[PDB]
């Protein structure tokens, strides 16, 4: 519907299309003819459509008067069998015909039914619309289609990316860890909580001197865990969650890096972030330390009992709720049965 | 609603359940039955073919290495054939266990070939399987001595909700200057997180090696084999992209010809 | 009783009466007021150096509104001589024209001018149609601008449209500085005329640049001659080709966009995939300064140049061109069919504003 | 049994959605008992009929049936004919052409094929619908596939008329196979179901067939981005996982 | 001795010492070569860019042009930096699924024409997710050519999550240009590009409401700001303000068919194991100069709050410093002592081979 000259369908060619979808024909030629679209010459299938096409087309191609023309293939579809819909406008027709031809295209391509067409045929000459030039339409849709030099780059960067996807490097997929050095006094801490003889451990990071060192030990339950969280500084921080899983009790530690917002400069809570991948390999690797959660928390509030054992223990996926369609047609009068079709 | 019928719709369900999915399309069938002798007496041969075409692996006591159940090891009885270590055991097919593992003479005399083979095809899974397995039959089939190697290879995650099945099949026959080789790769995944959504794919391969002795014919072999196998990878990867930006295309649009979304309000006078 | 199509063009107004076979008048769209109100049109051109000189329609989209009304004015009541309330009118309107643009020009026609019935088209649509085609790029270039327009089954693709304002009125304005370099004087406003009228009689559009240069250089063999309005005869050559190349290079009235080819070969590849190869082979011209000798020619070997060499590509150049725009619009305003298809006072008084695009 | 009908969705999950007619067919031949019920909570693939009166081709679905015949959006009569089933509100069928012509317009610029339908009904107050989309592969052998999607909108209408409550769940049924050399054959399918609910201003400017078409639009886009940028990638992923081409 | 750092970014190349605050300097990363004086990069490429053409080595985030990446890394070491190669280690940025022979080729150029006394390539949203205070999170990184949804756990990138949009502020400033020329003004040259990307950057935001904010725009001239342009001239910018970035959640604006930064978003989140999507969702951090405009860290949280379960903590982190996070976490850790003992010399690279980095 752009432009469209109004020009609507003589009922003749309602019932010629009705009948036309039922396979009967070959070819319907469409003309416009006073104000009105309407039939010219209709034939009936005889051999192939390859070899009706060459004789039952061309000479209605009229020289300097364009016409569209229905070619009924061999094919089919789910509607029906499959049409060329080929539109004739040779170029050295009267304005007015190539108008009216062109502004009731889409009417008329509408009017017969879009689902029924499958190839849709524009020439100005015989060379076009002849059986050759329908076999060329069809290789140049089997031909490549013309990119951009800048469309054809992002297709070479995505082919080496998704050799980068399916690849086995992961070292590459972080930056290399930091190794600032761990003090003597915070070493043996750790090695303490270890042994279970401290419950908690408090690391905290100089940044000038560039080494990781022992902040704090204090004896820390889990109601207390909250007040050990600064509200200024970041901080490393192991605690020996002791609780009751499915019936049994553990006593397990947890590793939390606690970082309470832009309180940290950009260089501390840089520094924490890099620092962490390394220092968890010294508690893991060198002592042995069974870790059994890695927590990133911003403020020790967050750290209540719920959210601890949540943490540590998952509870299972909440699936999705779901709000109920309409009620349905009112009275339907009959069980609900399959439409299925052999 | 013959009851003869309702096990063989049961059946039906049961050899098209997805990988890794087994016992629960089972669970379901039998509590719509609710007839367990019915489906135990009804069903076998459908719980048998399902572990049979879907190459289960399982495990031997004592035994390094696991062995598929196929075709080509059946030996009746509900008994399969390891022909790695040339016994056979009692393989039950519901809970997919293994018992009394007994020595079995295998005849036909060529064992060489499948040992050749086995060795290769085992070091070649372990370059390009996380989760491989394999297993070498060696047969005499219309008196012609053919090698069948089988290669397994699956990830099961019911929790991430997805399980992903590799099934390859590798016959040549031993037949000098030179012999026909057929391989089937299958490739299956379902995806069933907030829907459902299955990747069903095969591939037929026909290549020709040239046999010679064991040494050498292995290796051409596993080359063929090899390179097979990566094409048909490789073709699937590169197939998703053309299948995304022009298979995907012809169904529906991610927009319209005019790059623009369409006005509602215009079209509606 | 008759309808009428009025074509608002960045310089010319081309209206008459649906059905005719050309716009039956044809005048300059400029209005100009003194440092009546206004003259406009011929009447205003002439008084070029008295009065301030404003395009309302610059570059094909309605700037000032005032103008606007006192150019339409012109129209109905001077050039053409009907009576508004008694005649349906089919309006052009630019690519891209926003579309309270659209609203307003229909308030006009409806609440200042009390018309009947009414209609909008798109230039580049009717340009496109009346070559018989529904999906090809047009290059319509006028008095003021030009532009590139991607048209697939109808509709205009509106990301892939592009723009240039160098068009006709530049190309006039720098065939008169070269004529100037030659040592001839082109001052008076009916000496631009004068130009005008060089321009459209004797210029024409090279198929190599240099190698027509080349030849101008060491031979007489392209140097037309010209008549002046006293009988003194003017001769013109190496500007014949250098005043229209422009169109190719706007470096020379010191532009920094591209030509037409190279913007034809950008809209092209703006487009949607599949619709390019069809677009490279229905390139349909379809403006005023489309009717240079040998840009047809030129544009094939650019774009072919451009274009990868597998690619077919065709330019369609109507003889018909030059007013393709208002002869579409005739045809379709002439139409019993079409009658339905327009807008009436009466729908448009309940409906308000808004109804123009739905 | 409730048990059992939750076992039977349980076993369509879990089922390839190439074959749900069949699947469904024979599901319900195990346990006639939950027939009805099934159906309402599982979608089957849309059907097409021809209109007789018209010539052209409608959809099939369980709200323009009633009885045994299927009542056409374009002829407004059931075929084969009723004596006096259920048909639109006097108001509502005006609505249902339009609406039925706006979702052709729609399906034309997505699909550029296939067959449309739209079917709404009264309520207690506001109205329901439903807008069904199926269309079909032609490419070759390597382009078989399908797509089918299932709106079912239902408008709360405010009183006022000034803003409208829609909610609308949507379904698509699609499946793709190519068969290509490199490839061999490859099905890839499945079923999504999601549900969007949101009221926005209705105006004569922006009737509920705008709302709606705009709701069903942005559903339909989100849907097949949400396939094929999330299932289908983690299928192509799942496969990586299992062999490698590159030795370890 | 200090070490360099140099972001190789999409459209802008950042470069300057380990240990400062912010780049020593910053300029496009375009080569401008005599179209059919030698060569001209970066400022001076776009001062004469007429008799110039130019080429984006850079522009989707991959170098594609080696010999033009080549003359950019000379301007920012010798004309930019003003330092010579050999005396100084250098860090260089990599972007999101870069390939391993991109970045053995980047270390061989280092190498074997600048003669780096010792070199390192880190990814760029995984430094800028370090910068903000976490090792688990997903980041957006919006620059100039590109846009990257990049998932890490734990410090790793999952590189099947990674998403790409190829819309940034490129498109933005272009779409912007259309918009106001569509108003009734004229930006369609080079230098007027400039002046409308000062105006995007100083005026333009994005809307909670994308149709609450037009209906508004149609109501009053609340929404309406004034810039002046260099002639002095001044113009009014109404709705185009927030028009303009909303294209990040609607591509279909500039015409183009891809999804929106939230719905990529939430893509790359699911394409992530059930488990850590939690950990994902709470720690969005954004980085990049075209995530600067006011109001779409609330935007972005309404957003994925709709795509994501109703139970779910959804949280953005803005930092203030995003538009050059990626270079300042890399300057950090090039300041560092215990670092650049990491990196590799230049002697290790010829004895061990190329394949090291
Ligand atoms: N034969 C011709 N050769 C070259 N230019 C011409 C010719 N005839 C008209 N023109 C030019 O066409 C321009 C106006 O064309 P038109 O399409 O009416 O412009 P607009 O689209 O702005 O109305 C004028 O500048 C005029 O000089
Ligand atoms: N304050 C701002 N507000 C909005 N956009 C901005 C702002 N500053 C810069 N930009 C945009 O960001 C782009 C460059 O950002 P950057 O992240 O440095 O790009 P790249 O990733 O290519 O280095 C510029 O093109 C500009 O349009
Ligand atoms: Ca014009
Ligand atoms: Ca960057």
């Amino acid at each position: 519907m752009s432009h469209q000259t109004g020009i609507q369908a003589s009922e003749d060619v309602k019932e010629i299309f009705a009948r036309a979808r039922n396979g009967k024909y070959r070819l319907l030629k469409i003309s416009i003819e006073n104000e009105q679209l309407v039939i010219g010459s209709y034939s009936q299938p005889s051999d192939s459509w390859d070899k009706d096409y060459d004789s039952f087309v061309l000479p209605l191609l009229e020289d300097k008067q364009p016409c569209y023309i229905l070619f009924r293939l061999d094919s089919q579809n789910a509607q029906g069998y499959e049409w060329i819909f080929i539109a004739w406008s040779p170029d050295h027709s009267h304005v007015r015909q190539k108008m009216l031809y062109a502004a009731t295209r889409a009417t008329l391509k509408k009017e017969f039914g879009g689902g029924h067409i499958k190839d849709e045929v524009f020439g100005t000459v015989k060379e076009d619309v002849s059986l050759h030039g329908y076999k060329k339409y069809l290789l140049s849709q089997s031909s490549p289609a013309p990119l951009t030099a800048a469309e054809e780059e992002l297709r070479q960067i995505k082919i080496n990316e998704v050799q980068t996807d399916v690849g086995v490097d992961t070292k590459h997929q972080t930056l290399q860890g930091v190794a600032f050095p761990i003090s003597r006094e915070a070493f043996q801490a750790l090695e303490k909580l270890n042994n279970r003889q401290l419950n908690y451990v408090q690391l905290e990071i100089d940044i000038k001197n560039e080494i990781i060192i022992l902040a704090n030990t204090t004896n820390t339950e889990l109601k207390d865990l909250p007040k050990r969280i600064p509200k200024d500084s970041a901080r490393y921080h192991f605690f020996l969650y002791k609780h009751s899983h499915e019936g049994d009790y553990l006593e397990s530690i947890v590793f939390i890096y606690s970082m309470p917002g832009y309180t940290c400069s950009i260089r501390e809570r840089m520094l924490y972030s890099s620092c962490k991948s390394r220092l968890l390999e010294i508690v893991e690797r060198q002592l042995q330390m069974d870790v059994i959660r890695k927590i990133e928390i911003d403020n020790g509030d967050e750290l209540t009992a719920d959210f601890l054992y949540e943490e540590v223990h998952p509870k299972q996926h909440a699936h999705k709720q779901s709000f109920a369609k309409p009620k349905g047609p009112a009275g339907k009068r009959g069980i609900r049965r399959l439409i299925r079709g052999p | 609603v013959s009851d003869e019928e309702k096990v063989r719709i049961a059946a039906k369900f049961i050899t098209h359940a997805p990988p890794g999915e087994f016992n629960e399309v089972f669970n379901d069938v039998r509590l719509l039955l609710n007839n367990d002798n019915l489906l135990r007496e009804g069903a076998a041969h459908a719980f048998a073919q399902y572990n049979m075409d879907q190459f289960t692996p399982v495990k031997i006591e004592g035994y390094d290495d696991q062995v598929l159940i196929t075709e080509h090891g059946d030996l009746g009885n509900s008994r399969f054939l390891d022909p790695r270590n040339q016994i056979s055991f009692k393989f039950d097919h519901l809970r997919k266990e293994a018992s009394d593992p007994q020595p079995e003479d295998v005849d036909g005399g060529l064992k060489s070939w499948r040992e050749s083979c086995d060795s290769a095809l085992r070091a070649y899974v372990k370059d390009h399987y996380s989760n491989g397995f394999c297993t070498v039959y060696a047969k005499t089939i219309d008196g012609q001595q053919t090698i069948i190697a089988c290669i397994e290879s699956h990830q099961f995650q019911p929790k991430n909700f997805w399980n992903g099945r590799w099934r390859s099949e590798w016959k040549f026959t031993i037949t000098p200057p030179s012999a026909q080789v057929v391989g089937v790769l299958k490739i299956q995944v379902h995806y069933y997180e907030d829907g459902n959504v299955q990747l069903v794919s095969h591939k037929d391969v026909q290549d020709s090696v040239t046999v010679s002795n064991e040494v050498q014919t292995t290796k051409e072999f596993i080359k063929i084999i090899e390179s097979a196998e990566n094409e048909y990878q490789t073709a699937i990867s590169e197939n998703y992209q053309t299948m995304s930006d022009t298979t995907f295309k012809a169904l529906r649009r991610q927009l319209p010809v005019t790059r623009t979304k369409i006005d509602w309000n215009k079209i509606l006078s | 009783t008759t309808a009428l199509v009025c074509d608002n063009g960045s310089g010319l107004v081309k209206a008459g009466f649906a059905g005719d076979d050309a716009p039956r008048a044809v005048f300059p769209s400029i209005v100009g007021r003194p440092r009546k109100d206004s003259y406009v049109g011929d009447e205003a051109q002439s008084k070029r150096g008295i009065l301030t000189l404003k395009y309302p329609i610059e570059h094909g989209i309605i700037t000032n509104w005032d103008d606007m009304e006192k150019i339409w004015h012109h129209t109905f009541y001077n050039e053409l001589r009907v009576a508004p309330e008694e005649h349906p009118t089919l309006l052009t309107e630019a690519p891209l024209n926003p579309k309270a643009n659209r609203e307003k020009m229909t308030q006009i026609m409806f609440e200042t001018f009390n018309v009947p019935a009414m209609y909008v088209a798109i230039q580049a649509v009717l340009s496109l149609y009346a070559s018989g085609r529904t999906t090809g790029i047009v290059l319509d270039s006028g008095d003021g601008v030009t532009h590139n327009v991607p048209i697939y089954e109808g509709y205009a693709l509106p990301h892939a449209i592009m723009r240039l304002d160098l068009a006709g009125r530049d190309l006039t304005d720098y065939l008169m500085k070269i004529l100037t370099e030659r040592g001839y004087s082109f001052v008076t406003t009916a000496e631009r005329e004068i130009v005008r009228d060089i321009k459209e009689k004797l210029c024409y559009v090279a198929l190599d640049f240099e190698n027509e240069m080349a030849t101008a250089a060491s031979s007489s063999s392209l140097e037309k001659s010209y008549e002046l309005p006293d009988g003194q005869v003017i001769t013109i050559g190496n500007e014949r080709f250098r005043c229209p190349e422009t169109l190719f290079q706007p470096s020379f009235i010191g532009m920094e966009s591209a030509g037409i080819h190279e913007t034809t070969y950008n809209s092209i590849m703006k487009c949607d995939i599949d619709i390019r190869k069809d677009l490279y082979a229905n390139n349909v011209m379809s403006g005023g300064t489309t009717m240079y000798p040998g840009i047809a020619d030129r544009m094939q070997k650019e774009i072919t140049a451009l274009a990868p060499s597998t690619m077919k590509i065709k330019i369609i150049a109507p003889p018909e061109r030059k007013y393709s725009v208002w002869i579409g619009g005739s045809i379709l305003a002439s139409l019993s069919t079409f009658q339905q298809m327009w807008i009436t006072k009466q729908e448009y008084d309940e409906a308000g504003p808004s109804i123009v695009h739905r | 049994s409730d048990q059992q009908l939750d076992c039977a969705l349980d076993l369509m999950r879990r089922l390839p959605p190439q074959q749900i007619e069949k699947n469904l067919s024979d599901l319900i031949d195990l346990v006639p008992s939950l027939c009805e019920d099934l159906l309402s909570s599982v979608d089957q693939p849309l059907k097409i009929a021809r209109d007789k009166v018209v010539g052209k081709d409608y959809l099939l679905c369980d709200y323009n049936r009633d009885g045994d015949s299927y009542r056409s959006p374009w002829s407004n009569k059931y075929d084969p004919p009723l004596e006096d089933g259920a048909m639109p509100s006097a108001r509502l069928r005006k609505l249902e052409v339009e609406a039925n012509n706006a979702f052709d317009q729609y399906r034309d610029l997505y699909f550029e094929g296939g067959v449309s339908s739209v079917y709404l009904w009264d309520l207690d107050h506001g109205f329901a619908g439903v807008i069904l989309i199926k269309k079909a592969g032609d490419g070759s052998k390597k382009i078989k596939g399908c797509w089918d999607s299932i709106h079912v909108v239902e408008v709360q209408e405010k009183s006022s008329g000034r803003t409208a409550h829609y909610k609308l769940t949507s379904t698509v049924m699609l499946w793709l196979q190519t068969n290509k050399s490199g490839s061999g054959t490859m099905n890839l399918g499945g079923s999504l179901t999601r549900q969007m609910e949101k009221d926005e201003t209705v105006s004569d400017c922006s009737p509920h067939i705008a709302n709606i078409g705009r709701l069903v639009e942005d559903m339909e886009n989100k849907i097949r981005s949400t396939l094929n940028e999330i299932y289908f990638g983690k299928t192509k992923d799942i496969v990586n996982g299992l062999r490698s081409v590159q030795t370890f």
